[PDB]
């Protein structure tokens, strides 16, 4: 697969509800432990995802 | 199933000067290199039939490279798999860890996950081509993957069936949309005619719900196959003949259309009942003639393709010897 | 990389094959726009404030043919 | 039965712009100038020079050691293989009305 | 609000370059001229 060349023609602004946040987000923060070892703690706010 | 689809995409051209020398050939080559053998827009691309439309080889404004881009709309052959499709050849790469899964060995690549919940699934062994039916869940065509992903179980003909009620008489000028499909089934039946009748009989009696060794063969010029049981001594009608009756424009479409488990699935015959003479496992579905006829035609096409693929892939008696244990699973499950 | 179907930023990686859109899932149509990391950060900041930004990619144009 | 409202995602209500059709104005009906503007000549030369850097095949008989000179002499000698598209209008019906101009048959401005 | 991308500020804030000056007019390749004068690399 390849991503063809494209340009932005317009921008639409809207109020983002919780549904948009749930759909767009790639993970859910559950713990307050920032770091586990050198690598970021999984489920924290620095999760590599 | 195999179908014609139209996509439209944008192709980046690294050397526009060389690309434009033979635009059609270069565009076809690029489309084949990029899209053939990958899942795109909920469809698996098999080959590129042609380029319906295209645009001039523009030059990228935003970047300072001389590279160009071309909007191309192309018609290709794609494979879409619905629910309940039957896949004759499925090799089990790894039946272990209470999870099962196998890869299709047909023109439409698929990765099917078989649950360990069912005992029949656990019985199957690795390196064994086991026929499989996809579950009711839709097939997941992740873009960019070279094979579709689905969940299925070893095909065990189920006794429960459904009855369809037609409230609208035959749709007029939609008989042509149905004829598009009768053509596909005709091609499938012509293909089935070539192979030997004995292997077809073997597989039909293996997958016939009510196994019959009587060797009695219902003979229809398009279709020949061993006969089954008779319910209420009722007379089924060939779907192809009723569709041909479109010239008459009268087809008695209202009557309940149903195919009992006894009635061979590959056979075009289906029973028409004025009332709910067929036992209704579920309340007869209130559907139009379009929905029903398309449904019955799809089911028969699925079963005919299943049978042709079964005959082709098990063309060796020794492979059948290995898979007789799978056959025993099906036979043990079969009741009558 | 922006998904044409939904106009939202998407996930595309060529070396490691990734062609994914969180919103559309299947039916994703990724297109590569040229931009600046500053503009990306600006859009991410605006989204953080619960202002959804949808980018309408320029339409494809074909010869009459 | 009172009905509550749950706001759908914005993406669901978004419909992408439909594909357009390129409407090329006939040669005799063009109304834009037949003399390349300085911007258009500069863009043509720059694009041709970049493509020469990509692919070195050139029609010019004389030999030069720089892509810029090759592109300049191609424009001046009317051998440049590029075309100029002037987008006039984008109608709501889904048409892109444009004018296609051939640099080799156009007037060239004073670039020096 | 729906904001079309025109002028200088709007493309600039979106990371793109304004479509004016040298980028006002599109440049497309002359397929007819090339197919009669140039030869494919493979050919
Ligand atoms: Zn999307």
């Amino acid at each position: 697969m390849e991503a063809g060349y494209a340009e932005i023609a317009a921008v639409q602004f809207n109020i983002a509800g919780d549904n948009d946040h749930k759909r767009q987000g790639v993970m859910e923060v559950t713990i307050s432990n920032l770091f586990e070892g050198t690598l970021p703690a999984e489920g924290g706010i620095y999760d590599a995802r | 199933m195999i179908d014609q689809k139209i996509f439209e995409t944008t192709l980046n051209i690294d050397d526009p000067t060389n690309f434009c020398t033979n635009v059609e050939a270069h565009l076809l080559k690029e489309l084949e290199n990029i899209y053939v053998g990958k899942c795109f827009k909920n469809s698996f691309i098999l080959n590129i039939t042609g380029v319906i439309q295209r645009s001039p080889c523009f030059i990228m404004r935003t970047n300072n490279s001389g590279r160009g881009y071309m909007h191309v709309r192309f018609s290709a052959v794609v494979s879409y798999l619905n629910a309940f499709d039957l896949i004759a050849a499925v090799k089990i790469i790894k039946n272990d860890s209470n999870i099962i899964l196998g890869e299709s060995l047909l023109t439409e690549p698929v990765t099917i996950v078989i649950p360990s919940s069912e005992s029949q699934n656990n019985v199957a062994e690795v390196g064994q081509i086991v026929p499989v039916q996809l579950a009711n869940s839709s097939v997941y065509y992740i873009p960019g993957r070279q094979q579709a992903s689905a969940t299925g179980s070893i095909f065990i003909p189920k006794h429960t069936f459904s009855v369809y009620h037609v409230q609208e008489e035959l749709t007029q000028e939609q008989a042509l949309n149905l004829t598009k499909l009768v053509n596909i089934i005709e091609m499938l039946l012509e293909s089935r005619s070539k192979k030997d009748f004995k292997q077809i009989c073997f597989f039909e009696k293996l997958y016939y719900t009510y196994s019959i060794s009587s060797d009695e063969i219902l003979d229809l010029k398009i279709w020949k196959g061993p006969k089954g049981k008779e319910m209420s001594r009722l007379k089924p009608c060939n779907v192809l003949s009723f569709l041909y009756d479109a010239l008459k424009n009268k087809s008695s479409s209202l009557g309940f259309w149903a195919r009992p488990p006894n009635l061979l699935k590959s056979s075009p015959l289906a029973y028409q009942q004025d009332q709910n003479s067929f036992n209704a496992t579920e309340l007869p579905i209130i559907c139009s003639a379009e929905v029903m006829f398309v449904t019955l035609l799809k089911e028969i096409i699925n079963y005919l393709q299943f049978m042709n693929d079964l005959c082709d892939t098990f063309n060796n008696e020794q492979l059948i010897k290995r898979h007789e244990n799978i056959w025993m699973l099906i036979e043990q499950r079969k009741i009558g | 990389y922006i998904c044409r179907n939904c106009g939202e930023p998407a996930i595309y990686n060529a070396s490691h094959p990734i062609y994914k859109c969180m919103n559309c899932d299947v039916q994703a149509d990724i297109g590569m726009v040229d931009s600046r990391r500053s503009s990306i950060v600006f859009q991410h900041e605006m989204r953080a404030a619960n202002v959804n930004i949808t980018s309408v990619l320029s339409p494809r144009v074909f010869q009459p043919a | 039965k009172d009905e509550i409202v749950e706001s759908p995602s914005i993406c669901e209500g978004f419909v992408q712009a439909s594909s357009q059709t390129l409407v090329i104005i006939p040669d005799n009906e063009r109304i834009t100038s037949n003399v390349l503007t300085t911007f258009e000549a500069t863009r043509l030369v720059a694009v041709r020079a970049q493509q020469l850097a990509i692919n070195g095949s050139t029609m010019l008989k004389k030999k030069y050691s720089s892509p810029i000179d090759i592109a300049k002499q191609e424009l001046f000698n009317r051998k440049i293989p590029l075309l100029v598209m002037r987008c006039i209008k984008v109608t709501p019906e889904g048409q892109k009305i444009v004018e296609i101009w051939n640099p080799r048959e156009m007037g060239i401005p004073l670039l020096d | 609000a729906v904001n079309p991308i025109y002028g200088i500020a709007a493309p600039t804030l979106m990371g793109s370059v304004p479509r004016i000056g040298t980028m006002y007019s599109d440049i497309i390749m002359d397929e007819k001229y090339i197919t009669e004068n140039y030869k494919s690399v493979d050919s």
